[PDB]
């Protein structure tokens, strides 16, 4: 009734803190894996060359 | 409503666990915060080299 | 979440902490009471009469006899002892009886 | 302040004295029990709890209560 | 631990709490049961047991 | 604003506490009383120092409510009891303790006779109990 | 299976008593549960009133009852003692003449350890009655 | 779970089949028994046959070494199937329940009965045997997920909060997997994540080591009787029995691939049996299988190279956080709307009280101004 609710009552701001630190951490950690990917395609020239060959010229 | 604090809480101190204080963990997670534009434009930097190597 | 002190009610949490967390505490404090009851649990008439009043034994009335007087008369009377057994008064009914017719 | 062992607290100042110097003071809308507010005297024009009941009249009553406690056997006796 | 709360000035303000009117009551009776005491041990009426010479304590716990 | 109580604080001052990181200090330097921010915490020095709240009339942004799909989470158990219910049920408890010992209490200090008086007009003398009855034989 | 082990089995609604129980917690609150409160061990509070309050009242009920219960016990054993050793002897006087008695009693007390030992000591030539005159 | 009549009634009725048939599993897996320990004693490693001691470094206290004194037999395949350990699993479970029930019957003598006629009312310390219908077993895999539940999150805390106390992780690492390890069942851990956990772990507290109460709890986590407790090398005999059987059928499963063609309801019970699973929680043959995969790479590639698996305190606790639910919180957000202190409202505010709203209020830096200034002239004056 007195002794382990009073500890409780100390415990809280800590750990209240300390999972808000959890938290945050989680979200810098999904932040920081975020990398925009440029992909490369066939450039359109050798696919001219190619065109340009196969006429004979 | 802030249901985890209090199921860490009361778990702990029925385990024993007397103590309000936790040294360690503050220290383990005392400098956390959430990063600027500029440190997160070098962290991608340094992802997209990693990735390229 | 399941906790001993919030969930269980006073006797199983009281069972649960003199079992699981202070069994050998309990378990000297019953012996304790054990050694207590068994040799600091009797106190004479006259340690009475010394220290077993408040302001001291009041001999003009001497409770101690009216107490156990209704004592023994209550011990005769349900167990229908017969106090003139010669046992009792180390002589034979008749020479009480002379006795009597003497006195 | 001090009455036997038990100390006025008094608040502690938050203000540097650059910005408090800037600070301007309209006891206008303070309330009427704190103006002209004094540290070492807060509750000068506090209201009574009681109105015309001092602090004399119940020490007073005190004292009757102790005379009528050690004087009420003189007057009315009673057998043991 | 003695931290803070009402804390009168004088013995004026003891009227402005409650609980302080209370004490200074309990203070009146404190310090008027002494007077009441001289007055009622040192009477000139007062006389002593003409029989406290029959029994006493000191015979009683010796 | 209202008279009612706040975070707990033990009479501490967390500017100077060996916990004083997990209390948010606002702009003015002074650690607040509990994990919320408060803009007007205060110290006030009795002979040991101790930090106060003050609360007070101050609106704050409120994000709309979210869905009851996002922050509720049903994994009660039959064992559990909530906060809220053990302050309902220890409230009715002491209450009722209250009661007992305060009659027991009035009793003792005023109505309960102490045992063994030497007038014999106030108290019992004491008594013999477990006393054989109906054992012939024992005598 | 007859009876539950868990806390949780309510035995009353919630709402039973709610208006008392509320008087009641609001007593305890408005005064304990403030920053200025912090006890010592739980027994020693901050709150000056506390003490202002709490001192006088056990004090005034402990006196009461020593005054009423435990020195009455001695007043009456003097009583008995020094004026026929019975208490049917006691009640042969007047209250007047207890009253006398008993204050008699409570100037030994004051005096104790400091007060005249010829309150009790018989000087030689006293011609009051002696140890042997009930006897 | 609580006692209930209709559990009782149930009980009662299935009583003398369900100790026929816990006779019937007693001889079969008394074969398998033998079998196993035959194989342990013939072919076991000098130090595992010995049992080798190994002794605390504070007091000097013997306990079961992980390495030493548990042996994975990686040829059992060829004697004892993967269907059969499981058999002995199982009935180990049901027969230190049954045992602990018969001493307290042999103790008590013929006043265990109301003893019993409580047990019988419950399905969380009776044998599975004593299910003779599909919704009957369902019942009891409920009260035996319940009583794991109630058990686990104790074991997790006092390994946590104990470490976090009195050590800290070395590197980033091992801070990422300590603290990814505790995690509510409802997110998913990446085993390679938390596996440098195990080290870091062995560093503090070996099973060796293991602390009676942490024992106590993770024997309540796994079903495992626990009065009378005694000393604290019975209870972790058995969980080291218990684990280096499932070590072996793991070893067996994961070479040849048993896993993938085990149907739907005995890969839900293979699951179970690792603290994996909860049967309440509805998981289809996707989820089940994630989490196996998902136990197999926690083990680690060491554990088919050489049978040696990860720190076993910290295997348990990995485990165990599928039954660390999410805390409940029931109740609409408009809940919040209402006030807690209306019942004061009547009191007022006192002297003491409005002078702090005076100084702490809106008007605070107002009067901080006039009484720093009013100090200043009565110090002023009084040089
Ligand atoms: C779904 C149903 C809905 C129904 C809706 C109904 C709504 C309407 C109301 C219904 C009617 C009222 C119901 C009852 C209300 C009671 C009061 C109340 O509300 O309390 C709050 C609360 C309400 O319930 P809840 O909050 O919903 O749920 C409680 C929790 O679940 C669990 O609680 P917990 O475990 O946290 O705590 C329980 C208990 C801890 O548990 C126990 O104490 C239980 C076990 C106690 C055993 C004690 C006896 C042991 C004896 C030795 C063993 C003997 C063995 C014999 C074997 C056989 C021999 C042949 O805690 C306490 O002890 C603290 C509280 C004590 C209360 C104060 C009591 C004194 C008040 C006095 C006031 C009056 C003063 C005088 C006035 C005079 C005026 C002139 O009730 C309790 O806490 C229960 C208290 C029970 C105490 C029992 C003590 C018994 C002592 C006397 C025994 C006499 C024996 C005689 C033998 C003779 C032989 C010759
Ligand atoms: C009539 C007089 C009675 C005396 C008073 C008794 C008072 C009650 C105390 C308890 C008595 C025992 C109760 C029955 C237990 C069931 C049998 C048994 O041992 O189960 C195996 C099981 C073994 O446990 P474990 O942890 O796996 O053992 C680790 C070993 O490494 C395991 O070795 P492993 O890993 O190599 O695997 C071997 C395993 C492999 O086997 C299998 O896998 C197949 C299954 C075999 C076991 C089946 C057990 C079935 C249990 C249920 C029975 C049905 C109940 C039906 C109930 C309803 C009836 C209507 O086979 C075993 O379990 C063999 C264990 C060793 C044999 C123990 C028996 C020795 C005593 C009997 C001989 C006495 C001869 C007297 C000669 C007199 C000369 C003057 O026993 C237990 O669960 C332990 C008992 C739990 C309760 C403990 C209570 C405290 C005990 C303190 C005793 C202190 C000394 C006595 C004085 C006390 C004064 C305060
Ligand atoms: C036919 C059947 C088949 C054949 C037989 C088969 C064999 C059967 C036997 C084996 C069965 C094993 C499994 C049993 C499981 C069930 C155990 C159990 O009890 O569960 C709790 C069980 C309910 O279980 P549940 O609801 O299923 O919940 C289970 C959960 O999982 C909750 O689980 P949990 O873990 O939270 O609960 C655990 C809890 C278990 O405990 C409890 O739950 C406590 C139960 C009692 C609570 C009582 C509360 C009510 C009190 C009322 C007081 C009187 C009121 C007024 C009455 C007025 C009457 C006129 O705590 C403990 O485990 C503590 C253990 C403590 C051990 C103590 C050891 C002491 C050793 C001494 C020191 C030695 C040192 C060495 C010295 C060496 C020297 C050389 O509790 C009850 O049902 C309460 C029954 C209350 C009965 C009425 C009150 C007492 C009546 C006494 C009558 C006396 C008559 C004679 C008088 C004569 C006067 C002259
Ligand atoms: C607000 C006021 C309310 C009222 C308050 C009442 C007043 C209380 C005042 C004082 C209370 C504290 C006293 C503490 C004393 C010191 C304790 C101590 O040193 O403990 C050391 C130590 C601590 O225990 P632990 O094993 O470490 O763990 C304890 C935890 O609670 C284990 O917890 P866990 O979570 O690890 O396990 C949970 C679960 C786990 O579940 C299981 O393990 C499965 C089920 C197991 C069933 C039991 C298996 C037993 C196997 C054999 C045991 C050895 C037998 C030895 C020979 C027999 C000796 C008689 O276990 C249970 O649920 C246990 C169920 C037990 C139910 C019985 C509890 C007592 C209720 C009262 C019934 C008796 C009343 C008699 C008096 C009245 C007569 C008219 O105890 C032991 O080593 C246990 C030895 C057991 C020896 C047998 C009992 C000896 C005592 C004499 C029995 C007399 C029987 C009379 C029959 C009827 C005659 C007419
Ligand atoms: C209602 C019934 C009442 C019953 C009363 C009787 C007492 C209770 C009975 C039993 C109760 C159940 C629970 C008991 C405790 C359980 C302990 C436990 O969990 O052990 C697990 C443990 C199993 O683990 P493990 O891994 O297999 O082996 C342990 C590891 O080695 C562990 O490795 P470690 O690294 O820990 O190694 C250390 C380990 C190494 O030890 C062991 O573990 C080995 C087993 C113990 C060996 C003990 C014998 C040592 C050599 C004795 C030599 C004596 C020579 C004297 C010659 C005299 C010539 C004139 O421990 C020691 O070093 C301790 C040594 C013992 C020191 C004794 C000091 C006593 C000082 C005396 C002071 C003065 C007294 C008063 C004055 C007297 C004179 C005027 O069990 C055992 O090892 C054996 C357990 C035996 C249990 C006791 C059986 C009771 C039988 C009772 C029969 C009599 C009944 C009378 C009834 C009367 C009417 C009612
Ligand atoms: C005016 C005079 C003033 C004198 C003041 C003197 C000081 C008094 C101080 C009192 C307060 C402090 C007390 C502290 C505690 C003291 C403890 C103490 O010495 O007690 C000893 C005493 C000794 O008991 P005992 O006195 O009955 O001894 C019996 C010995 N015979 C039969 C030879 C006479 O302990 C008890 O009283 C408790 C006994 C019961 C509990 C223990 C039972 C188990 C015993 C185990 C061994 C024997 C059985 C075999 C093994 C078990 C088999 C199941
Ligand atoms: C188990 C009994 C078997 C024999 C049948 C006896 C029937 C006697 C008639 C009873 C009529 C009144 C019943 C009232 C409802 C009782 C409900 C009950 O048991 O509640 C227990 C409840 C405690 O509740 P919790 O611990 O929170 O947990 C409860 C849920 N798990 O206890 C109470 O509040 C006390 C209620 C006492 C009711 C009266 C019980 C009388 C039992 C008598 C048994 C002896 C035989 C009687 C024969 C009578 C023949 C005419
Ligand atoms: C009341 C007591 C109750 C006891 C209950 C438990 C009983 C258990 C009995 C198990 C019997 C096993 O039987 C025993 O097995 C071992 C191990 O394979 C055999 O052991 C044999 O092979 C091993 C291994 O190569 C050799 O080290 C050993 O020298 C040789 O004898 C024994 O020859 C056989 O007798």
């Amino acid at each position: 009734d007195i002794m382990v609710p009073s500890f409780v009552y100390n415990k809280l701001p800590v750990i209240h803190f300390l999972q808000e630190k959890r938290a945050e951490q989680k979200l810098r950690r999904v932040l920081d894996e975020t990398y925009t990917e440029w992909t490369e395609e066939l450039d359109q020239a050798h696919v001219t060359d190619a065109i340009t060959r196969s006429l004979n010229i | 409503w802030c249901p985890e604090v209090r199921d860490r809480a009361e778990l702990e101190v029925d385990i024993t666990g007397w103590q309000w204080w936790s040294p360690l963990e503050e220290r383990r997670l005392l400098p956390v915060r959430l990063r600027s534009v500029n440190e997160v434009r070098e962290i991608m930097s340094k992802t997209q080299a990693k990735k390229s190597a | 979440v399941y906790t001993r002190w919030k969930c269980d009610r006073l006797p199983v949490f009281q069972l649960k902490l003199f079992t699981q967390e202070y069994p050998m505490h309990a378990a000297v404090g019953i012996f304790t009471i054990i050694f207590l009851w068994k040799h600091m649990s009797h106190c004479s008439e006259e340690t009475e009469r010394k220290y077993g009043w408040w302001a001291g034994y009041p001999y003009w009335r001497d409770p101690i006899a009216r107490r156990n007087e209704t004592k023994y008369k209550q011990m005769i009377i349900n167990n229908d002892v017969d106090i003139t057994h010669p046992k009792w008064t180390g002589c034979s009914v008749e020479q009480l009886e002379e006795l009597s017719r003497v006195v | 302040y001090n009455m036997l062992v038990f100390r006025d607290p008094k608040r502690r100042p938050q203000l540097s004295e650059e910005e408090r110097a800037k600070v301007v003071v309209n006891q206008a809308e303070w309330p009427e029990e704190f103006k002209d507010f004094d540290p070492d005297d807060p509750y000068k024009n506090s209201p009574e709890i009681i109105k015309g009941m001092s602090s004399w009249n119940l020490f007073l009553w005190g004292v009757e209560c102790a005379f009528i406690y050690q004087f009420y056997e003189l007057v009315f006796p009673k057998s043991i | 631990m003695l931290l803070g709360g009402f804390v009168p000035r004088r013995f004026s303000q003891f009227n402005r709490d409650p609980c302080w009117m209370f004490f200074i009551f309990s203070v009146g009776f404190w310090l008027g049961e002494y007077p009441a005491m001289m007055i009622k041990y040192n009477a000139r009426d007062l006389v002593y047991d003409p029989h406290r010479y029959v029994w006493s304590h000191h015979d009683d716990h010796h | 604003v209202g008279n009612g109580p706040t975070f707990s604080t033990g009479g501490e001052c967390m500017n100077t506490c060996d916990i004083q990181n997990a209390f948010p200090m606002n702009d003015r330097g002074v650690r607040s009383s509990s994990p919320f921010q408060e803009p007007n915490t205060a110290i006030y020095d009795s002979y040991l120092a101790w930090t106060y709240f003050q609360p007070m009339d101050v609106h704050i942004e409120k994000l709309p409510a979210p869905e009851a799909k996002y922050y509720q989470r049903h994994t009660k158990k039959p064992w559990d009891v909530s906060s809220t219910e053990l302050t309902e049920i220890q409230s009715r408890k002491k209450y009722f303790q209250t009661l007992g010992y305060l009659v027991a209490f009035i009793y003792l200090y005023f109505l309960m006779p102490k045992e063994k008086s030497f007038s014999g007009l106030s108290g019992p003398d004491g008594h013999w109990i477990m006393l054989p009855k109906g054992r012939p034989e024992l005598f | 299976v007859l009876f539950s082990t868990y806390r949780s089995s309510r035995l009353v609604s919630k709402e039973f008593l709610h208006g008392p129980v509320m008087r009641f917690r609001a007593l305890g609150e408005y005064y304990f549960q403030r920053a200025w409160n912090g006890t010592l061990n739980w027994a020693l509070p901050g709150e000056y009133r506390l003490y202002a309050v709490m001192i006088p009242f056990i004090y005034f009920y402990h006196r009461w009852h020593n005054d009423h219960t435990l020195d009455r016990d001695h007043v009456e054993k003097a009583m008995i003692m020094r004026w026929g050793g019975t208490l049917e002897d006691v009640r042969k006087l007047s209250a007047k003449d207890q009253l006398r008695v008993r204050c008699f009693t409570d100037i030994e007390k004051l005096y104790s350890a400091y007060g005249p030992k010829d309150t009790y000591l018989q000087p030689p030539g006293d011609t009051l009655p002696g140890k042997d005159f009930y006897r | 779970m609580q006692g209930s009549w209709s559990v009782l009634k149930k009980n009662c009725s299935n009583f003398f089949p369900g100790l026929l048939a816990f006779a019937q599993q007693t001889q079969e897996a008394y074969g398998i028994w033998l079998r196993i320990y035959n194989r342990q004693q013939k072919y076991g490693p000098t130090d595992f046959v010995e049992q080798s001691e190994t002794f605390s470094p504070d007091y000097h206290k013997r306990f079961h070494s992980q390495d030493k004194n548990m042996w994975v037999d990686k040829e059992l395949c060829t004697e004892v199937s993967q269907k059969e350990v499981a058999r002995l699993m199982t009935y180990k479970l049901d027969m230190w329940r049954m045992a602990h029930c018969a001493g307290a019957l042999l103790a008590t003598g013929g006043y265990a009965i109301p003893f019993g006629l409580f047990w019988l009312a419950n399905d969380t310390w009776v044998p599975s045997s004593f299910n003779l219908t599909g919704e009957e077993l369902r019942a009891w895999r409920e009260a035996q997920d319940l009583y794991r539940y109630r058990s686990a999150p104790s074991y997790l805390t006092d390994t946590k909060w104990h470490f976090d106390f009195h050590a800290y992780p070395w590197n980033e690492t091992q801070e990422r997997a300590w603290d990814d390890l505790f995690e509510k069942n409802d997110v998913r851990r990446d085993p390679k994540v938390v596996r440098p956990a195990a080290e870091m772990y062995d560093g503090f507290i070996k099973f060796e080591l293991i602390r009676r109460k942490s024992l106590r709890h993770l024997c309540r986590s796994m079903n495992i009787p626990t009065f009378p407790m005694l000393a604290r090398l019975c209870n972790g005999t058995r969980v080291r029995d218990y684990w280096n059987l499932a070590w072996c059928e793991d070893y067996m499963v994961i070479t040849q691939r048993l896993h993938e063609s085990m149907t739907d309801e005995e890969l839900y019970d293979y699951a179970w049996r690792r603290y994996l699973a909860p049967y309440d929680k509805n998981l289809n043959r996707e989820q089940l299988m994630e989490r196996v995969e998902d136990y197999f790479e926690f083990l680690g590639p060491d554990f088919v190279a050489h049978g040696k698996a990860p720190n076993l305190v910290i295997l348990t606790n990995y485990v165990l956080g599928y039954y660390n639910d999410p805390a409940y919180l029931e109740g609409d957000i408009s809940e919040l709307d209402k006030n807690d202190y209306d019942h004061l409202a009547s009191w007022g505010k006192d002297a003491f009280l409005r002078r702090l709203e005076f100084e702490n209020g809106p008007l605070r830096d107002q009067v901080e101004a006039h009484t720093q200034r009013l100090l200043a002239e009565r110090a002023a004056i009084a040089k």
